[PDB]
């Protein structure tokens, strides 16, 4: 078989949205921060034995531009909601992303995965249990990642595809 | 002007001269912000814009530059320190040629700036407007053509020389 999924990566500035995406697409990590305006990538993968094309939209953490961001959200099938484990504000921002996705998609059941990135760093401020509890309250998976070491990168994106497939079964 | 300084940038494309853009700096209404840009344009504090890049050019919107410390779009430094407060919002982003400060939220002005190529009214009250292109809007329009939807440029656009006129 083949299928195709539109994935959208969202979250506050600097949390690692691009680093995670670039690890998935290009298999490398760099310390330099290159702020995003918008980038799009395509990759063919096999998940649970089923081949698919991933169309990944890497969005900016910028907070304005509601009309453009609503357009991202209407077209996206699933959302990686990323925060950094050493940035409490980025974790506190997550609920805003979830609220906006639910409003734009007019549903309380939207495929999404909570991603806690930068787990390689020694400066944690958000503990695993707070993030697990938040994900449980949303009914969505939580995946800890490091774009630097590649820990959890495939898992985050593949889990989101699994969430989309489960949603389509309903 | 009898009050507002004029500064210039000689713009280069992969090192080749494209042309000169001059700016009126509205020291009359935005003195601290105008003075920062003036001094960074002359280099008189020992650092400034000469050699730096227009790292983000988005056709229909703006040409952004001014990172002479990290050279990658993340840096910035004013003559007052790493950052300074939003001085005022007297002037608005009314159309092409407006010169305004880039920032990372309230009170984070450094050295990065942008030149509007269209009205950008959603930036009013968030970015401090402090000058306007005097001569060389045609050069800004030529620069805009090296940009792309995500701002990456197809050739390296730099401030090959800069300074103050008269
Ligand atoms: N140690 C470590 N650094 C990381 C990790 N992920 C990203 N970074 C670093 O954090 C910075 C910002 O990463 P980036 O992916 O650009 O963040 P973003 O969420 O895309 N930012 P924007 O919203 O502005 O596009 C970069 O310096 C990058 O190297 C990670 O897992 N570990
Ligand atoms: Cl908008
Ligand atoms: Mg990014």
């Amino acid at each position: 078989s083949m299928t195709e999924y539109k994935l959208v990566v969202v979250g506050a500035n600097g949390v690692g949205k691009s680093a995670l995406t670039i690890q998935l697409i290009q298999n490398h990590f760099v310390d330099e921060y290159d702020p995003t305006i918008e980038d799009s990538y395509r990759k063919q993968v096999v998940i649970d034995g089923e081949t698919c094309l991933l169309d990944i939209l890497d969005t900016a953490g910028q907070e304005e531009y509601s009309a453009m961001r609503d357009q991202y959200m209407r077209t996206g099938e699933g959302f990686l909601c990323v925060f950094a484990i050493n940035n409490t504000k980025s974790f506190e921002d997550i609920h805003h992303y979830r609220e906006q996705i639910k409003r734009v998609k007019d549903s309380e059941d939207v495929p999404m995965v909570l991603v806690g990135n930068k787990c390689d760093l020694p400066s944690r401020t958000v503990d695993t249990k707070q993030a697990q509890d938040l994900a449980r309250s949303y009914g969505i998976p939580f995946i800890e990642t490091s774009a630097k070491t590649r820990q959890g990168v495939d898992d985050a994106f593949y889990t989101l595809v699994r969430e989309i497939r489960k949603h389509k079964e309903k | 002007s009898m009050v507002n300084p004029t500064v210039f940038f000689d713009i280069a494309v992969d090192g080749e001269p494209l042309g000169r853009v001059s700016f009126e700096l509205f020291a009359d209404k935005v003195p601290k912000t105008a003075e920062n840009f003036r001094a960074l344009s002359t280099g008189e504090k020992g650092f400034g814009y000469k050699g730096s890049c227009f790292h983000r050019i988005i056709p229909g919107f703006m040409c952004q530059g001014g990172d002479f410390t990290r050279h990658n779009g993340t840096g910035g430094k004013s003559i007052y320190g790493e950052k300074f407060e939003d001085e005022n919002f007297i002037l608005k982003h009314t159309g092409p040629g407006i010169l305004s400060m880039a920032n990372a939220g309230p009170n984070t002005n450094g050295s990065q700036f942008f030149i509007c190529t269209a009205k950008t009214e959603w930036l009013d009250g968030k970015h401090v407007v402090f000058g306007k292109v005097k001569e060389g809007m045609n050069i800004v329009e030529a620069m805009e053509r090296f940009g792309s939807r995500n701002g990456k440029t197809s050739k390296k656009i730099t401030i090959a020389d800069c300074g103050q006129l008269e």
